[PDB]
């Protein structure tokens, strides 16, 4: 078709294409959590399979699992390594624990969320969320990558 | 109901004695539960001396410290109680060895005499308050670096006086005093009634 | 000795560990490893609630040992009661008592390996955990963190059916170990970088309180299943697995060695579990069964103080320690005679294992601090509680 | 109305609904902090994707942050965003003329249909935002335009408070960076040799305080107030101490401005959000006018920030390894003055 | 010619990427250990030089003096190695 | 009953063929040979991967999965706010208000699971009375928002309506083991 | 024409470059039980494309820096492992250059700087240390590695990579010489930093890719790929010597295309199959196990031809 | 009645104890074939 509308309809589609087939997680391995991922990463439920890869160094990663509870100590850290992400970067909070503080959520040394320290983009519930769960929620977090219109909105800014 | 045998409660017992004889300047009370465990309890200040003569001694060798803890009866005077449960792995047999300190009147640290005390104690500071004297390094562990006040003491909040949130403004994590969304629901859970003489 | 403050550096893991080290240049000369960054308050949460509502933290303390864990409540709960479970119950918690030490040990022999560098052990066994998992899943509700294990027998009986799966797997699983073992127990390389590595002394294991297979891989024989039975762990027959030369090879070896002992104590348990009732019948302890309180009102009665108020343990206090995968995980219980407990102090092999860190880990280069890290199975869980 | 119960800080509540349309900007992100701090129900008009907006969701807290998307050109969009708000706030604004905006829309025109609607919706109180030293007749076209606005929107919406501030000092602001990142450029251009431009900066954080405490006090009703600064400067300091702090080398060299406008047209004509705007040179030796007027900070409650003591957070960013770790101590302070 | 052509391509290739890559997106740590391989590597990249000729010096009608000079370099700097472990050198 | 993991029994003395064969051990890399097969081996293997959306990894009866109240089959819902269920949550989850309908029926005016808080123990579905709250078995239910994940009675009322096939099936099958 | 002989030698290096990250994303999957990519495109064709572009997109960080190296360093990386395709002998040359393996070991040693270059660029400690790693590695296998060729040269007469295809009518170089393939494969997998020999990107984060993200990370990482290539294709011409016959030139490439694609799986089968060795350990195997290996077996390789009447041809 | 019980007899055996196999060649036979290939390359 022709319009210059098109052209930066399709191309986003491109560009959206690339950062939702090659999401590399950052997993800050908290908790448990982070063992109901490992499952994740291991054979019943590829995640590779998906583009995600198993383990990339904070620099290098998309996205962010914070699977486990966030107490007041890892906080400050937390969003260091959130902060010294790549920009394109997204957060998905794994379990009752950080979604809100779970159990532990009256907790003095608990933070009530991983929300309130980092901008949290796919909320996984569950106490073990499951595998597939996080992996639904990996899904979900493609759907969001590909709903993002941002050449659109440069384009009619 | 649980099987019971008296062979050990009489063991024990034996031990508590032959303990006491051996240590009656620091030995207050030694009892055996109605679960075969021996309780001996030491003044404070018998800490060093009652912990060396179980950890080297040929009729009870109690080489490993399983654990150091402090209950906290905020009526009783001396408000916490140091508890140290040691093993034998020669008599396949456990002690307690329980002492009694206040807030600000310190006790003795065993490091010397189990190395394994270096972190409880550490635990045992950051979470009631007690001081261990000639403690290689005591300083908080689990709490965090700027915590104030010490935790698991029966005379503070669960949600405790401070919670983190990251403030744009000044681009930081930042503590505020808590503003909690659901406060805990105290349920009353006592029943008027007793259950036996106990 | 330029501190690294390595460990954020999410290289060793089994948690987050602020292993803050002064290192000239690749050599360790101090380890000063920090905690509590997964401190959540455990120990002081417990004290607010009933015994049954806490039952759910202890397999949170160290949840690659799941269940294990919960025994050890259990047991305490059930010794300040004077209650002890019924005879099947017994069995089942050495059944899956034991699976869930396999559980552990491929936890920590695959992760151990990552770390290390090799990544095709973890996929192997992960595949075998998964099934396990499963079995869990069946059994409790979820895959892991169950809460099967209450203070009075288990839950729910088994599944019809789960016995027989129990063992297909049970029946393979070696295969499994020994093809980990066709990897790594001889690899001219594993060995290298774990043999004389964090060697420890006998009588120095016994004084820093390392009860576990880092007791056993010294060469001390300690195992509180069969110095200190605990449930019928006792009518089973198995090796405690001791080494000599302690280092990280040879406990290794130790773990994979369980892993194989523990299949001849699930095989028995499958073979020898009784016909019975899986919760003590003390409506007073145990919750009553559904059809009974839809019927009987002693049992509505009894249901409904038990689930609202509790159990009201009578005071007293207990120390009592199983043998956790990881060491000796013991609860100290003080219980006044209310429902919710006074204090308990979880007593997490780790605790200890970490602390010696520092005194196995002298003069070693960065790679052996990872190494080490790995032959101690940290759960930072258990450890910051 | 809502009954202000709490202490005071997150998961509180202040009773203060308010729809705020230009949240994303520099301004805007401290305006959405304070009201969040504070427990206010604040409603972020929003046309950026959602990925640009994250950072102001952990700011608030549940359910007190809304994002609605809207549309300038669509004044439907506007009028479902004020249905349920008592205060709005109006903080559009932008520096280069885009393709399909222009100065009258971004200052002017939007400004107006917004406060329009905002009326018909029955919102207590507009709080509207212009440049400061706003003539019907400043050579900036933006300037001017935006002297148009807070003229009309006081027709569509009377006793409309209209704060005015100066240009702002802050992190991530231009005043400050766009002087420190004059290092790429090799020589740093300074018409009349940065003299004569006497300019007073002024906080981000206290023009935010300073607007939010607008919402919650009945003193202010077609007030124009103009938060302005706790100390002025010639631009020839200004740009040297920044450098001084970036510690980079400070060339002033003094360019005819006829000649730089043209520069700014140049940069002006990229497609990617021009660095610098005709309509910006003229701007920054546009002289700040003098303080007499309805005063802003410490009138409504905030005592100014003075330069030097967050300059240094700001112009970090643009020192190299060699000087991060020094101090503002170190540094020298620039000179004020009163002329 | 033939190989700077190829080899400004080589180049250009690269600074293509690393230019859209950057255009498209709109103290004291010593030890004698590491110094001391450094010297070892040179004492032994020299040797390799010294040994680089021998392809062509096969062919030398000598032969006999060839392989004579030629394993006594070999058999010199080895032991150079020998005493490298000797010593704490090549201990780390 | 011990076992010695690692002890050598005695010292073998070298024999020349014991040594070749250990010198050729070191030398050829025999053993490092040796796990290559493995590996080798395993490639052939069929892959235990499921495909995620469209196969999915089997959960019995009783998983709990994700909360849901059911109703009669009449169409009253079951929970009477006896409140128990509200008492034994560990977490503190469910936040429950009631006061008698106007029919005169003991209903709840407030039913609020808060599913960040919740550690889906299932004690809840153990505790109640009539089983008006259940774990259903839907695992799927992650949300962009924060709020989302809190649940009132409307949004729990619907899971049920929308589940109560299979949680019907699910209680069917495993009531005779409660 | 010599343009479109430049394309060909590149791009289709390039192309098969981006296949081998798939085909090692699977036969490490299949080893470990798993599929591995297939879902994006068909059977995860698209998918080594696909985080190319992420990559490219994604913010360079730029992280605090020595700017020009952060930019220059990568550039190197790319540039000198392509140019040492230039003289490949893949039947015929492209630039046929009498000393060619020395222009090979030359362009090797070269990439030891990018790693040193990085590290010092970046301005974490911990990257100053990790690029020590492989600096001091690179450095040290190279002296086994060079003397490891000087044996093969002195037995094929010349250091043109072109005569080795006349050296190997008869039989491969492996039959003689295979005590130096083993150790000229093992050498090969220190330089391109693989599995067994990866200390690099080790537990430092499980070293000079530490502050590289986006467009930087990309240029190595295609440098590494390319060589893990390369090294194994100089295998495939030096000891495994594919049949030539000079009225068909292409079989030379079809088996040259085949043997350099089992050795190249064989490094992707080594990965999976080892842990990594040691620091120490690993500059232990090379200076204490190694060198001594490759030193006399250098001398046996000046004897071997003059006693057996042997010596090389020149040209 | 009908409760998840050990088959009747009891179930099978199952296997623990390590099953590596010892299979290779012998060492003298295995030098023979690499010092064979050199003999006969360089002739
Ligand atoms: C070590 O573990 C691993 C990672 O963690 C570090 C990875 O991130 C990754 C990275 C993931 C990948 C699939 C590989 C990334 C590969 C690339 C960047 C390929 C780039 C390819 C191209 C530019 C296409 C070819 C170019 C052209 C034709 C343009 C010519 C002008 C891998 C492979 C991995 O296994
Ligand atoms: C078809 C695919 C075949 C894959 C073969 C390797 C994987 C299967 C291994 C099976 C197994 O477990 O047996 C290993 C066996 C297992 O033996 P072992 O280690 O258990 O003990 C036997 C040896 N003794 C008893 C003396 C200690 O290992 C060996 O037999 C020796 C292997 C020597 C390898 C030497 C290095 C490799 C060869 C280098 C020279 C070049 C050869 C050709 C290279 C390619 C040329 C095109
Ligand atoms: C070609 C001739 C020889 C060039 C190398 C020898 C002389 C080097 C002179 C360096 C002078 C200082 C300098 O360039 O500073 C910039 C840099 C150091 O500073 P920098 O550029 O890293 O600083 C970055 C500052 N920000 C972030 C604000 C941009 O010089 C260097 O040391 C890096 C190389 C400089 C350019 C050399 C090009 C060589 C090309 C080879 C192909
Ligand atoms: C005339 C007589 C000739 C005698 C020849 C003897 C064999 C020639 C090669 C010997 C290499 C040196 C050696 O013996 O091994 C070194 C090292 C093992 O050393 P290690 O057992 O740890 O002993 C340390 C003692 N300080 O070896 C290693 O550990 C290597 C490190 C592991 C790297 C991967 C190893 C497996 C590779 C499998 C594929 C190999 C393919 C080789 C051929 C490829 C095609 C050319
Ligand atoms: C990036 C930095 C590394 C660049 C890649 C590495 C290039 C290495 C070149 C080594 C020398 C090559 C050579 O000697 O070939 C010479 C060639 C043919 O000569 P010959 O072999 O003797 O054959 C004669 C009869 N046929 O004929 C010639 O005379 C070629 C003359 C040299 C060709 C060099 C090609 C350009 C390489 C330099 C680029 C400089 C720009 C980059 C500078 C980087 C600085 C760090
Ligand atoms: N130095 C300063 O910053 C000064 C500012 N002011 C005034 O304060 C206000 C805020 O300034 P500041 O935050 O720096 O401005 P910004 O450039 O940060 O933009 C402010 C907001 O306006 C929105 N916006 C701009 N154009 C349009 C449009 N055509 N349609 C819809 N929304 C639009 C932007 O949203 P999006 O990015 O999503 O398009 C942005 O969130 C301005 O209006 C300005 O006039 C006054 C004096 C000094
Ligand atoms: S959520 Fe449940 S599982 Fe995940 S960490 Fe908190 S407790 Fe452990
Ligand atoms: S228990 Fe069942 S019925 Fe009683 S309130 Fe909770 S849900 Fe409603």
């Amino acid at each position: 078709r022709s319009r210059a509308e098109y052209v930066v309809t399709k191309l986003d589609d491109l560009i959206n294409w690339a950062r939702r087939s090659s999401l590399w997680p950052m997993t800050f391995g908290l908790a448990c959590c982070a063992v109901e991922m490992m499952h994740m990463a291991a054979p019943r439920y590829d995640m590779d399979r998906f583009g995600v890869v198993f383990r990339a160094s904070p620099r290098q990663a998309d996205v962010m699992i914070v699977a486990g509870t966030l107490t007041n100590k890892m906080a400050p850290a937390l969003r260091k390594v959130y902060d010294q992400m790549p920009e394109p970067r997204y957060v998905v909070s794994m379990g009752s624990c950080a979604n809100g503080g779970g159990y532990y959520h009256y907790s003095y040394s608990v933070v009530r969320g991983c929300d309130r320290i980092v901008p949290v983009d796919i909320y996984v519930p569950g106490c073990p969320p499951t595998a597939e769960a996080l992996l639904y929620g990996i899904l979900q977090l493609q759907r969001k990558i590909k709903r993002e219109q941002k050449l659109k909105i440069w384009y009619r800014r | 109901v649980r099987p019971r045998s008296d062979v050990t409660h009489k063991q024990l017992s034996a031990f508590g004695e032959y303990v006491a004889e051996i240590l009656p300047k620091y030995v207050q009370q030694v009892q055996v539960s109605c679960l075969d465990e021996l309780e001996i309890c030491i003044h404070p200040d018998g800490v060093i001396p009652t912990l060396t003569f179980l950890r080297d001694h040929t009729n009870a060798q109690f080489k490993s410290l399983a654990d150091l803890t402090a209950v906290d009866v905020p009526t009783r005077q001396n408000r916490f109680e140091i508890v140290y449960n040691l093993l034998s792995l020669r008599f396949n047999s456990r002690i307690r060895v329980k002492t009694y300190a206040d807030e600000l009147t310190p006790i003795d640290s065993i490091v010397s005499v189990h190395i394994a005390a270096n972190w409880y104690e550490r635990e045992v500071w950051d979470m009631f308050g007690v001081f261990f004297f000639n403690h290689p390094d005591l300083r908080r562990i689990l709490t965090d670096y700027g915590f104030e006040g010490h935790p698991f003491r029966k005379d503070f909040p669960l949600t405790g006086y401070v919670e983190l949130r990251y403030d744009d403004e000044v681009k930081r994590v930042v503590a505020e005093p808590v503003e909690l969304a659901q406060e805990f629901r105290k349920f009353d859970l006592n029943s008027p009634w007793e259950a036996f003489p106990a | 000795n330029m501190t690294l403050n390595f460990g954020p550096q999410h290289p060793a893991a089994h948690g987050v560990l602020r292993l803050v080290l002064e290192l000239s240049g690749e050599m360790v000369r101090k380890c000063d490893p920090h905690i509590g960054l997964l401190h959540r308050g455990t120990e002081k949460l417990i004290e607010y609630k009933t015994y049954l509502q806490a039952l759910p933290y202890f397999d949170r303390l160290d949840y690659v040992s799941m269940m294990c864990n919960e025994q050890a409540y259990s047991i305490a709960v059930e010794k300040l009661l004077n209650i002890q479970p019924p005879p099947r119950a017994q069995w089942i918690r050495v059944l899956f008592g034991e699976i869930t030490r396999i559980l552990n040990h491929i936890m920590a022999v695959t992760t151990h390996a990552l770390d290390i560098g090799a990544m095709t052990p973890f996929f192997w066994m992960f595949e075998e955990r998964e099934k396990m998992f499963e079995f869990y899943e069946r059994v409790s509700g979820a895959r892991m963190h169950a809460a099967y294990i209450r203070p009075g027998g288990v839950h729910q009986d088994l599944p019809l059916g789960l016995l027989d799966d129990i063992y297909e797997f049970s029946k393979n699983f070696s295969l499994r170990i020994d093809e980990v073992e066709e990897m790594l127990t001889n690899n001219r390389i594993w060995r290298n970088r774990t043999v004389d590595i964090g060697v420890v002394t006998a009588e120095d294991a016994l004084n820093y309180g390392f009860s576990g297979v880092m007791l056993r891989g010294s060469g001390i024989q300690w195992d509180l299943r069969k110095t200190q039975p605990y449930d019928v762990y006792d009518q089973v027959e198995f090796d405690v697995p001791i080494g000599s030369r302690g280092d990280c090879y040879d406990r290794y070896l130790c773990r994979v060695e369980e892993m194989r002992q523990s299949l001849r104590i699930i095989e028995q348990c499958l073979n020898k579990m009784p016909p019975g009732e899986i919760k003590v019948d003390d409506a007073k302890v145990s919750p009553p069964k559904r059809a009974e309180m839809k019927t009987s009102m002693e049992s509505l009665i009894h249901h409904f103080k038990l689930y609202t108020e509790g159990y009201q343990v009578p005071p007293g206090a207990t120390y009592t320690a199983i043998e956790a995968p990881k060491g000796e995980f013991g609860v100290y219980l003080v219980s006044d005679g209310s429902s919710r407990p006074y204090r308990c102090k979880i007593k997490a092999p780790g605790f200890a294992h970490l602390a010696g860190l520092d005194k196995m880990s002298k003069g070693h280069m960065l790679a052996d601090v990872v190494a080490i890290i790995g032959t101690q199975d940290i759960v930072f869980g258990e450890i910051d509680r | 109305a809502v009954i202000p119960h709490g202490k005071g800080g997150r998961s509180s509540v202040s009773g203060v609904v308010a729809t705020v349309f230009g949240a994303t900007g520099f301004l805007g992100r401290y305006v959405v902090n304070h009201l969040g701090r504070m427990g206010s129900q604040v409603i972020i008009p929003y046309r950026c994707d959602v990925y640009d907006i994250m950072h102001l969701r952990l700011m608030g807290d549940l359910g007190q942050l809304t994002f609605l998307e809207w549309d300038a050109r669509d004044k439907d969009s506007i009028r479902k965003a004020v249905q349920h708000s008592n205060v709005v706030i109006n903080l559009i604004g932008r520096e280069w003329e885009t393709r399909n905006f222009d100065f009258e829309d971004v200052f002017v025109n939007i400004p107006r249909a917004i406060a329009q609607a905002s009326k018909e919706a029955g919102v207590e109180r507009f709080i509207h935002v212009s440049h400061l030293n706003a003539s019907m007749k400043s050579s900036s076209k933006s300037l001017r335009s935006k002297a148009v606005g807070e003229k009309e929107v006081r027709s569509v919406f009377p006793e409309a408070i209209i704060i005015r501030p100066s240009d702002i000092f802050g992190r991530e602001d231009r005043f400050l960076n766009h002087f420190a990142n004059y290092r790429w450029f090799l020589a740093v251009p300074l018409v009349s040799l940065g003299f004569k431009t006497v300019k007073q900066p002024v906080y981000v954080a206290d023009v935010s305080k300073g607007i939010v405490n607008a919402t919650k006090d009945p003193d202010a009703v077609g007030k124009t107030f103009a938060f302005t600064g706790p100390n002025r400067y010639l631009l020839f300091h200004l740009v040297k101490y920044i450098f001084g702090m970036t510690h980079r080398t400070f060339i002033p060299y003094p360019l005819p401005l006829f000649v730089y406008s043209w520069i700014g047209k140049l940069f002006g004509l990229s497609p990617f959000e021009p660095w610098t705007t005709k309509d910006k040179v003229e701007r920054i030796h546009i002289s700040d006018v003098m303080p007499t007027d309805l005063p802003g900070l410490e009138d409504l409650g905030v005592q100014p920030t003075p330069l030097e003591l967050k300059s240094i957070e700001v112009l970090r960013r643009h020192r190299t390894y060699r000087w991060l770790s020094s101090e503002i101590e170190e540094t020298k302070p620039a000179k004020t003055v009163n002329y | 010619m033939n190989l700077y052509t190829v080899i400004f391509i080589n180049i250009l290739l690269s600074l293509t990427l690393i230019l859209v890559a950057f255009w498209l997106p709109q103290r004291l740590p010593f030890s004698m250990k590491f110094f001391l391989v450094a010297i070892t590597f040179l004492l032994f990249d020299l040797e390799i030089a010294l040994l680089l000729p021998l392809p062509w010096a096969i062919q030398t009608i000598k032969t006999s003096t060839m392989m004579i000079m030629a394993f006594i370099l070999v058999t010199i700097l080895s032991l150079g190695l020998a005493y490298e472990w000797t010593q704490k050198g090549l201990e780390w | 009953t011990y076992k010695y993991v690692n002890k050598k029994e005695q010292e073998s003395e070298v024999d020349m063929k014991s040594a070749t064969d250990n010198a050729a051990r070191i030398l050829m890399w025999t053993e490092l040979i040796r796990g290559l097969g493995m590996t080798l081996s395993y490639l052939f293997r069929e892959p235990a991967t499921i495909n995620y959306p469209f196969e999915k990894g089997p959960l019995s009866p009783r998983f709990r999965g994700e909360h849901a109240l059911r109703r009669y089959p009449s169409g009253e819902e079951r929970c009477i706010a006896c409140k128990l269920c509200e008492a034994i949550c560990p977490a503190q989850a469910i936040t429950i208000e009631a006061e008698p309908r106007a029919d005169g029926s003991r209903r709840t005016t407030r039913y609020d699971i808060d599913m960040t808080k919740c550690i889906y123990c299932g004690f809840c579905q153990e505790a109640c009375p009539v089983d008006a709250i259940v774990e259903g078995p839907n695992f799927e239910f992650s949300t962009e928002t924060h709020e989302e994940l809190l649940y009132n009675k409307e949004k729990l009322l619907n899971n049920g309506d929308k589940w109560e096939a299979e949680i019907a099936a699910n209680i069917q099958a495993d009531y005779l083991y409660r | 024409m010599f343009f479109i002989n430049i394309l060909t030698l590149l791009v289709p290096i390039l192309i098969a470059m981006a296949f081998l990250t798939l085909v090692e994303r699977k036969i490490l999957g299949y080893m470990q039980l798993r599929k591995g990519p297939n879902i994006v495109g068909p059977y995860g064709i698209l998918q080594p494309f696909a985080d190319a572009m992420k990559l490219f997109m994604k913010e360079p960080m730029r992280p605090t820096t020595s700017m020009s190296l952060f930019i220059i360093a990568p550039t190197l990386s790319l540039t000198l492992a392509l140019s040492l395709w230039v003289p490949l002998p893949m039947p015929h040359p492209l630039i046929n250059l009498n000393l060619g393996i020395l222009f090979i070991l030359a362009t090797s040693s070269l990439s030891v700087y990018s790693i040193l270059w990085s590290g010092w660029a970046s301005n974490s400690k911990y990257s100053l240390f990790g690029a020590l790693r492989a600096v001091a590695q690179t450095i040290s296998y190279e002296v086994t590695m060079a003397i490891i060729l000087l044996s093969v040269l002195l037995m094929n007469g010349s250091y043109s990579l072109q005569t080795l295809i006349t050296t190997q009518e008869h039989m491969w170089l492996l039959l003689p010489a295979w005590p130096m393939a083993m150790m000229w494969f093992i050498s090969t997998l220190a330089e391109t930093n693989r599995a067994p020999f990866d200390l690099t990107e080790g537990e430092s984060e499980l070293g000079f890719n530490v502050e590289y993200a986006a467009g930087p990370f990309a240029l190595f990482f295609m440098a590494e790929y390319t060589n893990i290539i390369l090294m194994n294709a100089l295998t495939t011409i030096i000891f495994l010597g594919p049949l030539y016959y000079i009225n068909l030139p292409e079989l030379y490439s079809t088996n040259f295309m085949m043997e350099a694609l089992l050795l190249s799986s064989t490094f992707l089968w080594i990965r999976a199959s080892y842990p990594r060795f040691r620091y120490d350990q690993l500059m232990h195997l090379l200076w204490k196990n190694f060198l001594p290996l490759t030193l006399a077996l250098c001398m046996w390789h000046i004897s071997l031809p003059i006693f057996t009447a042997g010596v090389p041809p020149y040209m | 009645v009908k409760q998840d019980m050990p088959p009747p007899g009891g179930y099978g055996p199952i296997d623990y104890k390590r099953n590596l196999p010892r299979r290779g060649l012998s060492g003298y036979s295995m030098f023979a074939v690499g010092i064979g290939a050199l003999i006969f390359g360089y002739w």
